């Protein structure tokens, strides 16, 4: 299966710099063009740089031309982009893209989940982490689907990253839905998992991971003794 | 200056009707352009390239047509799964632009309010937190009064052990209500019961402790 995987995000203040990666796998990198498109808290989607599959062609949007460097390494099936001269509206979520065929002229098929860049001098209120569980019915029985739900509330309204893992390994990103709302003062994010009978009777331990302003919170748990 | 935007910036129809989203381009792309369609919380997924031609896997209610600077998405048939937000963008050439996306929801059918229980969790290693809380959600209603009552081996429990409170988003209306146990008084293994009472009818979700 085709996997993209960005990493390097983090908490920066303004004029610093950061540099991204992004590690493909499961299709020959060398051939293909990639691209970093991102998108700031509650905006939609702005891309930001290309690059052609020898490094031959570069281009960049105007907002990020100077500034942002876009680079990869065929070698390691890695894509970088090197952040300098960051600014407060460089916040976004970052991710990488591949695109369809082997032309630029083709529309980005895969796209990894992304990882969290906040550009801020400002200090922020941390989120609460906690899962719940499906409770079994009246019988005792399981339901026929298992959800975990993982809730993060009581943070200073921003951006979060929820990642589910699976004994430490990222889960299918299909395997859970998220919703966010905000009372205004503070935000609030419900992620939910769906898990089969025999996935959860596993004693397979699960992950909720939270990535918020340059820390990572995070509450597991697995099927009670 | 390159340009791409998208019309409208929201709109709300009923399951089963036909939507239709716009994007136009500052200058000519003939048939270079993709649509794609993003979840909350999730990386954009192509639905269509070269204007018209759909993603393996995509369902046959969509449709893109156009060419040069005008180019339309088309859901023939609304379904609950194709709530999201939708982008174009260009790939002809540098810069690879996204519009401004086209927020799509499903117009809400007059239903009464889903009930379900969930419980705490046990840590990592499999052990039961010093306190359990059963968590009743009561999600999508139209704003009203709403009373939730915990019965425990149907009757009612202590009003003390619980606490209730909603949040509004937009149209509807959600509420729960947080039920705290002591450890002890979990392993006792009876059925809870999280009854709600809108508009003159009593709804109810009902469980216990997993095997």
């Amino acid at each position: 299966e085709v996997q993209l995987v960005e990493s390097g995000g983090g908490l920066v203040q303004p004029g610093r710099s950061l540099r991204l990666s992004c590690a493909a796998s499961g299709f020959t990198f060398d051939d293909y063009a990639m691209h970093w498109v991102r998108q700031a808290p509650g905006k939609g989607l702005e891309w930001v740089s290309a690059i052609t599959w020898n490094s031959g062609h570069i281009d960049y949007a105007d907002s990020v031309e100077g500034r942002f460097t876009i680079s990869r390494d065929n070698a390691k099936n890695s894509l970088y982009l090197q952040m300098n001269s960051l600014r407060a509206e460089d916040t976004a979520v970052y991710y990488c893209a591949k695109v369809s065929y082997l032309s630029t002229a083709s529309s980005l098929d895969y796209w990894g989940q992304g990882t969290l860049v906040t550009v801020s001098s400002a200090s922020t209120k941390g989120p609460t982490v906690k899962i719940l569980q499906s409770i079994c019915d009246g019988g005792g029985h399981f339901p026929p689907t298992i959800q975990l739900l993982c809730l993060v509330s009581g943070y200073t309204p921003g951006t979060i990253q929820i990642t589910w893992l699976e004994d430490g390994q990222v889960m299918d990103v299909d395997l859970s839905t998220a919703s966010t709302t905000q009372e205004g003062e503070l935000a609030s994010t419900q992620s939910e998992l769906t898990l089969s009978q025999k996935h959860w009777l596993s004693d397979r331990t699960y992950t909720c991971q939270v990535t918020y302003q340059g820390h990572t919170f995070e509450d597991s748990t697995k099927k009670c003794a | 200056d390159i340009q791409m935007t998208q019309s409208p910036s929201s709109l709300s129809a009923s399951v089963g009707d036909r939507v239709t989203i716009t994007c136009r381009a500052s200058q000519g792309i003939r048939n270079y352009l993709a649509w794609y369609q993003q979840k909350p919380g999730k990386a954009p997924k192509l639905l269509i390239y070269a204007a018209s031609t759909l993603q393996s896997g995509v369902p046959s209610r969509f449709s893109g047509s156009g060419s040069g600077t005008d180019f339309t998405l088309t859901i023939s048939s609304l379904q609950p799964e194709d709530v999201a937000t939708y982008y174009c963008q260009r790939y002809n050439r540098a810069p690879y632009t996204f519009g401004q996306g086209t927020k799509v929801e499903i117009k809400r059918t007059v239903a009464a309010p889903t009930v379900k229980i969930l419980q705490s969790s046990c840590d990592g290693g499999g052990h039961f937190p010093p306190t359990i809380q059963l968590l009743c959600l009561v999600s999508g209603y139209t704003p009203g009064t709403i009373q939730i009552t915990w019965l425990e081996d149907g009757q009612v429990m202590d009003v003390d052990l619980s606490t209730a409170s909603t949040t509004q988003e937009g149209e509807l209306a959600s509420t729960q209500s947080e039920l705290t146990l002591s450890q002890k008084h979990w392993l006792s293994d009876r059925t809870y019961t999280c009854q709600v009472t809108y508009q003159g009818h009593t709804f109810e979700d009902s469980g216990k402790k997993c095997a």
